[PDB]
Formats: C-alpha cells, structure tokens, sequence
C-alpha cells in the first residue's frame, strides 16, 4: 500500500547492454524523512556503472560506502544507497547506468526498496525489468485466482518427422489435437488472445467442441514474436488439459510450454516443391490419429 | 554440472523451532554425596545459532533452584540464511533473500544456488526449468541472493533453496514456511 | 518471682510448622508447659497438642512446634506453665506462599502455543500442594483463559499451555495466578504477542559509564557491538540517536543522529555535551536520564536489528548513599553503628568507596563487595533526635562530586528511666553459608545491678519463621560477650537477630531490655543445579547433531527444562525467571519491617517480627496489620 513512501522505478535503454535505472521517491509526511535507505537489487547479470555511482556518492544528502564503491562486475548484484533525508514536497530522484556483465535468457526483475531507518515496516517496494510491465512476473488471474505464466512459449522447434509428431501427440497427458484457422488476433498489454476456429478435432478431450466452433487461446505478450501467429492461417495445435482456463462450457486454452503450435501451409501452398513433405506429413499424421487414435 | 552434488541429493534443513526441550525429569539416579547426575541425549535442531538451556529444580528438601543458563552454539562454515517475512499477501509479488555465508578462513567457494519450484508460488523456476545461479563467495564473507516470487495460495506455504560448491563435498538447503494471507 | 515468657512470630501461618519459644526466668526444678491454640474470639481449639517440660539442664528454655489447620483472622495462643497462664492474641495469614510463573519464550506470534509452568512453594520455598487459580489476560486487561488446578502430588510444578489465536490483539499479555485461599495475593508474568521473524544477529549498546555527569566535556560516549547469534562479528551500518527521558516522557535529540560503519562487529558514537544542551542551565538536567537507540543493518540490507540502552542517569555524583540498612534508633550514651549502603546511579552496589560522617577528620571506612560500609559515632546521653550526615570521600573526585545523605535516629526508651541498654554488633562482611558470624553482646547498666544478668536470649527470624532460639551466657563484670553463630543455607537471603535480658531492678521493678540486628546473607540456591555438556570433548556441534546434556542436582529433585534460540532475546528479554527474582519476592514478604533496635523493648520485638508476652504483663503491642507500615 506504500502508505509512507512514494516510489517510482523505471528502467530504460541508455544512449554490453547498459540501461538507465531511475529511482524517484517522496516521503508522505508534512515533514522530510530523515536518514533513509535505498536497498537495490540488480536484474540478473547487471551491475551498476561505477563512475555513475561515484557521481551519486558526491551528491548532497547521499552516501555510498567505499565498500559498495569498490565492489565490481564481480558481485554488485545488490547495492545500498544511504539518503540523509527524503523530500516530502516533491520527488527526490536519482539515476545510474547498469551494465550486463553476464548474459542469460530469463532475467529476474530487480527490486528497489525505500524505508526510513527507524521503521522497516513502513517501506515501499517497486520492481523493474526491461520488458515486464513494472517488473511483474507473468500470471493469469480470474478473480482471486492466479496461475503462473513464466515458462517457455510453446514446444521446441532438428527436422520434425511424422514419427515424432505421432509419438509426441500420443503422450499420456495430451488431451486435444486440432486443425485450426486463426479468425481473429486480439493484442493487449499483458496477454494476447487468438480466436481459433476448430476445423477438425483430430483428438477430442474434455472440451466438447463441435466442428467450426471458435475457442480462444491465450499467450503472454512476451511470446508474441516467437509465435508470430497470423489471421486466416492454419495451425496444428495440441496440448494438455492442465492448460484450460475458465469453467465449462466456456473454456479458454493457455498456450504454454507443453502446447504444440505448428503452421499448416494452405491448400494451394502445399504444391510448392518445399511444402510438399510437410504437407504429406500432416496428412498422414491426421489419417493415423483419426483412425487408430493413440497406441496406448 | 561437472563435479557438484546434485539438487536431489541435498536434504534441506527444516527444524527451526524458537524453543524446544520443554521437558520434566526427576533426578533419581543412584546418588553420591547427595547429588544425582543425569545424562540426556538431545538432537540439536537445524538452526545455526546459539541455544540457551535453562533448568529449574524443585526439591522437597532444598526448595526451588533456577540454574545458570547453559549455552550451545550450533554452526557450519557454509550455509544459507533464508530470510522470509512473517507473512505475505496472496497474489502480491515479493522479493525474499537467500544469504550465503562462507566462514572458511582462506578458501573462497564457487557455489551453485537454486530456488526450487513450488506450484504454490509463481517464480522463474518451473517443473521443467531450474532457476540456478553460479556465484563466487570470497573467504570470510557472504552473498545476498534475491528471489522474486508470487504466492498463489493462502495458508502455510513453503520456500526452499539449496546450494552446493564445486570441487568440494559441501552443500546446504533451507526449507521454510511463511503465512500466506488473502487480499 | 519466676517470670514466664512466650515468643512467636507476629503473623502465624496456616498448615505450616510454627515455633513458640518458652522460658521460665528464675525458676527451680522442672516445669510442665502445655501450649494451646484457639480461634479468636470463642473456642475451637485448633492446636491442642504441644506440651513440653522446662528444665534446669536446659536453663528453663524450650519449645513446642505447632501447626494450625486448615476482618483479618486471629488466634489466641495460650501457654500454661505449671499453673500459670500466659496468653496472646496473634494475627493469622491465609497465605500458602509464593507462585513463580515461567513461559518458554518472552515473545510469541499469533497461532503459536504458550507453554508455561507455575511453581507452587510455601514461604520457606519448599514445594506445596494447593489449589491455584490461573488467568491469561490480553493487553487491555480482559481475561481470556482460566484454569483451576491443584499441585497436590505434583512436587510444586504445574505445567500448562495456551494456544494464541491467529486473530488476536498484539501487545503485552499477562498470566495471573493466585492460591485459592489468598485471592488478595496475585502473581503475574507478562509475555509479548507480536508478528515477527527471528533476527540473525544481536546488537549491544554500551555507554562507557552507566551514568552521565553534566560537567563531562566528553559527552556520552557509546560503543555499539553487533554479532551473529552463532558467534561471528557483523559488518554493517549503524544509525544511532539519543534522547532525554523524564520520567515517563521522552524527548528525541534530532541533532544527535549519526550513521556509522560497524566494522569488525563494532562502532563508536558520541553525544557531545554541546548537542545535548543545545537540544534542550545544565543543572536542570540532573535527575533526568538519557537513552541510546541503535539500528544496525547488515551491509547487504538483508537483516536489521534495533536495540536501546535507556535510563542512563544524568548526575552530579557517581554515587548514592542509602541508610536503608541502618537502625533508626540509638542508645543514648552508647556508640551508634551505621550501615552505609553506597550504590552506582543505576542501583548496583559500589565497591571500595570510602565514606565518613560530616567532617572527619581521620575516621572513614571503605564500602565492600555488597556496597555496604560500617561507621560508628559516639553518642550523648541526651534524649534529642540524633542527626547523621555521611559522605563519600573518593579521592580523584572533588567535593562537588561526592555523594551525601542525612538520616535521623531516635532514642531507645528505657524502663522507668533505668538507663539500661543492650547493644548488638556484628562485623560487616559478605556472609556466606559455611561461615561463622561472631555476634557481640554489649551490656550497659549500673554496677549495682549488672551482676544479676547471667544470660541473653537470642532469636533468629528468617523467611517469617523463628529459625533458631538460644542462650548466650554471661559472667558478672562482662561488658562484652560473643556468640559464634553458624550460618547455613537456612539463613538466606537474610535474617534478623534479636536478643534480650531481663531482671528485677529499681524498686522490685521487672525490666526487659532488647536489641536487634538485620544481617544480610549471600544469596544462592539452597541446593544445587548445574547444566553442562556431557561429551568430554570437541568443537562446535553441527545442525541435527546429537549431544549429551549433563544435569547435576540434589537427589530426588524434579528438574524442568527449555531450550530457546537466543534470537528470541534480541526481540525481548524481559520477564525471564531467575533465582534473583525469587529472593526479591522472599525479602519483600518479611514480617519484620525494620533494620533493627526499636523505640523500647516492645518495639524491638515487634519491628523484628516477633511477639513477646510475660506473666508479669510485659508484652508487645498487638499487631493487626498484615503488611509493614508505609
């Protein structure tokens, strides 16, 4: 609720990576706070620019210990900036550059925590991340129920054969396999919606869907480039029943790390002497699943 | 990895009571010069700390005697301090810290530290994907490791992190609970 | 004229062994004594046993020990010596003893269990089986749980528990307990309820002196120590701020706030005299006190601990003088002994502090381990109130920094102006069990009657009972006789000794002359309890490890235990049970009220917690009050 402190944290690319972290804080009193702490954690693989920290340490009403100042690329994963006061009338702002010294996929949000020394309970915390909307992990919420969405965007991508498709679509937890057409894409801030017409139920699961019924598939905006789903195109999709969202008979589908999403070339793109194989593999796959079903 | 205890082979510490040994015993061992001696085998808990043991006797001859407190320090040269808050709110993101301590006098440690997946929490750990950092801790120092998590269910829920060092037979794990409270 | 006398405690207790001292002065042959106890007023005959025979070979001194079963209630004690009836109405206490209450921890979260024990002892501190009422009260004083339990067959230990609801008022909770028969005497512990996690280190804040002297140019100098509960030193940053308390209210000194590095588990901070006085006529500040508040944060920000040292008195002198141990009555014409108690400003005893009476001018004596020094002045035979001022003669100090205190003594009044006195004295050292104390009996009377005094009767009062009575014989012409009194653990935490002689003097006139002295004894357990390691060896235990605890104690004793993470005490270290707290409750329950002597022989007995009644009508005034005067 941040009753005693205003805290805005911002991360932006600077003019390896380097970006600018800006921290803006104000005390909610009729008087200035006295000695207060900025407790800062890094996004994983980032470290403060030391020159930028020296500038800040020389700033009035601020202290950064020699301790912090001759840490390193080594392990300034965390930093404390000591403030001699914080203004109550306007924001006391500061910024510094952060450099990526180790690069990884999946960087955890950093966090900034303000409090006055005398009272650790009356604190404020903000998170930050280069793509996450104010530092927030991805999760899907319905009323007071959330579920985490911090996983791979969908299944994998060395050849894709009929055989692997058949094995994978027949794994014990796979609940539905569809041929779909993308009717409508709805983009938003947090989660994209893809309204698929279900053109055939190759495998039917716990969602009773008639032929040509639309279902809505959901994906985190961070998955948007990797899916590159396009309207009017066809897809082979399958997934687990663990990925349903909502209640019958109005289920949605979460696209997650156990969802197969494959582009199914169009009827007249299948002639191209470079779609032929994939198109026959889809056709044999369908015939096998429609007739034999799954071998266990 | 090459040359490090596997996550599944680490048994996390879990017994962290604030008090224990609330016990009553009569001193009836065959006495010498009026004094009976009792030996008690106790199992120290999992806390790295100093326990204060207080005894009080009651005797129909000597009345009541509060003894001088007895201290026992329980330690280790490498360990995690998992600093969890008392309670957290359902669906609110928090940062907790795992603090890694190296109290070896002149040996610095290359350490792999991991936050375990738990479906009661949203974090960067999944069932199929580990959330593991490799860090170096210098002699006689500590490293604060931050984790961002979101509690997804109320009641008593548990956070667990573990660490092992490369090239040595050193590891640790801490498994602790916190109260998750509704919005 | 054989004179028969009886002596008992001022307040008799129920269901405990009491003693009545019996004497036949100037008797011949054997003398049968039946002692009786009755309800007042009327007759029920509550104690009816108790006869004995007074004897030439025991110099006509003896006993009977008795037990009463089982407004303010009184009994009539009645002694019949041969045919001679001597009787006394005596106040009766409905008290069974004390209750001590122990919790496992000092502080708790909602939804945990308070484990606790009540120890049910009598006034001798021996286990007693009784009905006890228990109440747990919340912060606003509302009772929320009550048990009613007996400690019969239980060796003085009642184990209880209570589960804190998850939905509960934070703050100071209370356990209140009393014996069913004395609802008037209630014993309490407090425990704290609060949401919290254990911290990993402790913070200690030690000023370099336990007081502040207003003319100290250096100000208040303070060390901050931070160490992990397992031993190691903390690296971190401290925020320390000072303030002024008087006496409930605190004024922060905002200009005194400092931020310092904790390096190697340690940091230094000062409150300059200049910042002190700015923040507020320096002498206006004496009598108030200072507090230091420290917040330490690990250099990582990952843990934080607040600590405070408070009640640091602002003084002109490092010392206080107290006459609490000196008798407020003298014998005109005889030397007067003062027991001077010198404390450090916080209340602790001061060791090796020289003291003296106004001027002096040779004189002077040094305070000891217990803070007590012994002085003695000579005294005029006048009846005018004696007024004594003592200081404080610390070299290195200076007159303005020496402590001073004045008191007044009144004359012991004699029988029909006889000018006959008894004076007891005792060397001032710390007395432990195993030592013998020489008790000095100094007689003042005229040579015309002195030879009639052949003995003194002495009585030892301890924990509200007659511990011991005997005789100290005397030869004609002997001004001083000495009693070698053996001190045992029965004499803790302290005791009173009264002596008296009697005679027929002036004109067939029966005279009783009494004195008394209050003696402190070194406090320890009566018995023994040692808790230690049993593994004959080795370095620090590892989590989960098995170790051997060893307990050494008195055969047959019930021992109760608890192990507490010392991180609990970083949060709260108040209300813990301690042997010290037990002796403090004991001495507060003394039925003697005074450091000794009295306004006359009757006052001597009564002030020391004794009755005295003779067949010739010499007796103490009735005590009807269950407490000491104040």
């Amino acid at each position: 609720t941040c009753n005693k402190f205003d805290l805005k944290v911002t991360i932006k690319p600077a003019p390896k990576n380097t970006m600018i972290l800006e921290i803006c804080t104000r005390y909610r009193g009729d008087q200035d706070a006295t000695m207060s702490i900025l407790d800062i954690s890094m996004m994983t693989g980032f470290a403060p620019d030391t020159d930028d920290l020296k500038q800040l340490a020389n700033g009035v009403d601020r202290y950064i210990s020699k301790y912090e100042l001759d840490k390193a690329f080594s392990d300034r994963n965390t930093l404390i900036i000591y403030l001699d006061k914080v203004s109550h009338s306007e924001d006391d702002c500061l910024a510094f550059k952060v450099h990526q010294y180790f690069n990884v996929e999946l960087i955890q949000p950093g966090a900034v925590k303000v409090y006055a020394y005398y009272n650790l309970e009356e604190s404020c915390t903000r998170f930050y991340h280069p793509e996450k909307e104010d530092g927030k992990l991805n999760k899907l919420c319905r009323d007071e129920l959330c579920r985490c969405a911090e996983e791979n965007c969908f299944i994998q991508k060395d050849k894709v054969t009929l055989e692997e498709r058949l094995d994978k679509a027949c794994e014990p937890g796979v609940d539905y396999v569809y041929k779909t057409r993308l009717v409508k894409v709805q983009l938003s801030n947090d989660f994209d919606e893809y309204i698929m017409a279900i053109e055939q139920t190759i495998k039917s699961g716990s969602d009773e869907v008639q032929v040509g019924q639309q279902r809505t598939f959901i994906s985190p905006i961070k998955c948007r480039e990797a899916l590159k789903l396009e309207e009017k195109k066809h897809y082979l999709m399958w997934g687990l029943s663990s990925d349903f969202w909502g209640e019958k008979p109005n289920l949605s589908y979460i696209i997650g790390k156990d969802t197969w999403v494959e582009h199914w070339p169009e009827e007249d793109e299948c002639q191209d002497e470079e779609n032929q194989k994939q198109c026959q593999d889809l056709g044999a796959f369908t015939e096998s699943m429609v007739v034999f079903g799954c071998p266990n | 990895d090459e040359d490090i205890i596997a996550e599944e082979n680490i048994v996390s510490r879990s017994e962290f009571p604030e008090s224990w040994l609330w016990n009553v015993e009569d001193l009836k061992e065959p006495p010498k010069n009026g004094i009976s001696t009792k030996l008690m085998n106790i199992f120290l808990k999992d806390s790295i700390t100093t326990w204060e043991i207080l005894a009080v006797s009651m005797s129909d001859k000597k009345g009541i005697c509060v003894a001088d407190p007895f201290e026992v320090t329980v330690m280790q040269d490498f360990f995690i301090d998992l600093r969890l808050p008392y309670s957290v709110v359902r669906n609110e993101q928090v940062e907790i810290r795992a603090v890694l301590y190296n109290y070896r006098q002149n040996q610095e440690l290359k350490v792999r530290v991991e936050l375990l997946h738990n479906p009661a929490f949203c974090s960067l750990a999944t069932t199929k994907r580990r959330h593991q950092q490799t860090v170096t801790i210098p002699p006689k120092s500590s490293l604060s490791v931050p984790y961002v998590i979101v509690p997804l269910k109320t009641g008593l829920q548990e956070v667990e992190v573990k660490a092992a060092v490369y090239h040595h037979f050193i590891s640790d794990g801490v498994r602790k609970s916190l109260k998750v409270v509704p919005e | 004229s054989p004179m028969y006398s009886i002596i008992t405690p001022n307040i008799l207790r129920l269901e405990s062994e009491e003693t009545m001292v019996l004497e036949a002065h100037d008797a011949q042959g054997d003398v049968p004594v039946t002692v009786t106890v009755h309800d007042f007023p009327g007759k029920k005959l509550v104690l009816s046993s108790e006869k004995t025979v007074l004897t030439p070979a025991t110099n006509h001194m003896g006993n009977v020990t008795f037990t009463i079963p089982a407004r303010n209630k009184f009994v009539t004690v009645q002694a019949t010596f041969g045919t001679q009836v001597v009787e006394k109405v005596v106040l009766v206490s409905l008290q069974s003893g004390y209750l001590f209450i122990q919790t496992d921890k000092t502080i708790y979260t909602p939804g945990s269990t308070v484990l606790y024990r009540i120890f049910t002892v009598n006034h001798k501190l021996l286990p007693v089986g009784r009905t006890v009422m228990v109440n747990i009260e919340n912060p606003e004083g509302i009772p929320v749980k009550q048990d009613s339990l007996s400690s019969q067959n239980q060796l003085g230990v009642l184990p209880l528990s209570w589960d804190i609801p998850e939905l509960v008022n934070m703050g100071q909770w209370k356990i209140r307990a009393y014996y069913e028969n004395s609802p008037q005497q209630v014993f309490s512990t407090e425990f704290e309820v609060k949401e919290y996690v254990l911290p990993s280190f402790e913070v200690i804040v030690e000023p370099t002196e336990k007081f502040y002297y207003i003319y100290n140019e250096k100000g208040l100098e303070v060390t901050i120590t931070a160490r992990f509960l397992y031993g190691k030193k903390v690296e971190g940053t401290a925020f320390v701020i000072f303030g002024i308390q008087d006496g409930e209210q605190r004024i922060s000194l905002p200009e005194s706030l400092k931020r310092i590095p904790i390096e190697d588990g340690s940091g230094e901070v000062v409150l300059s005299r200049k910042v002190l006085l700015d923040g507020v006529r320096a002498e206006d500040l004496v009598g108030k006190s200072l507090y230091v508040s420290a917040t330490v944060i690990l250099h990582s920000g990952s843990d934080m601990v607040q600590a405070e040292r408070s009640g640091i008195p602002i003084v002109t002198s490092p010392y206080q003088i107290h006459f609490t141990k000196t008798p407020k009555y003298f014998k005109p014409g005889m030397p007067f002994d003062l027991m001077v108690f010198v404390t450090n400003p916080d209340g602790s005893p001061a060791y090796r502090v020289p003291v003296a009476v106004q001027g002096e001018d040779t004189v002077q004596s040094l305070t000891q381990g217990d803070g007590v020094a012994k002085l003695s002045i000579n005294t005029h035979p006048s009846q005018k109130p004696l007024s004594i001022t003592v200081r404080t003669k610390k070299q290195e100090l200076s007159e303005a920094e020496q402590a001073t205190r004045t008191m007044q003594a009144l004359p012991y009044s004699t029988v029909g102006n006889s000018n006959n006195y008894l004076h007891l004295s005792v060397l001032r050292t710390e007395l432990r069990p195993g030592e013998t104390l020489n008790v000095n009996f100094l007689l003042r009377m005229d040579r015309a009657h002195e030879a009639k005094i052949r003995y003194y009767t002495y009585l030892i009062m301890n924990k509200g009972r007659l511990l011991k009575a005997g005789r100290q014989v005397r030869e004609p012409g002997q001004d001083l006789v000495v009693l070698p009194l053996s001190i045992t653990t029965d004499f803790i935490p302290s005791f009173r000794l009264v002596a008296y002689y009697t005679l027929i003097g002036a004109s067939g006139q029966r005279e009783v002359v009494a004195d008394s002295v209050w003696v402190d004894v070194k406090d320890s357990c009566v018995g023994s309890l040692v808790v230690k390691s049993g593994q004959s060896e080795d370095r620090q235990p590892v989590p989960g490890q098995q170790m051997t605890l060893k307990i050494e104690g008195d055969h047959g004793a019930r021992v109760v235990l608890v192990a507490v993470d010392k991180g609990v005490f970083v949060l709260n270290k108040k209300n813990k049970l301690t042997q010290s707290k037990i002796w403090d409750v004991v001495e507060k329950a003394d039925i003697g009220c005074t450091p000794g002597s009295g306004k006359d022989y009757a006052g001597v007995f009564s002030d020391a917690g004794l009755t005295f009644t003779s067949s010739s009508g010499q007796q103490t005034a009735q005590r009807a009050e269950l407490q000491c005067p104040q």
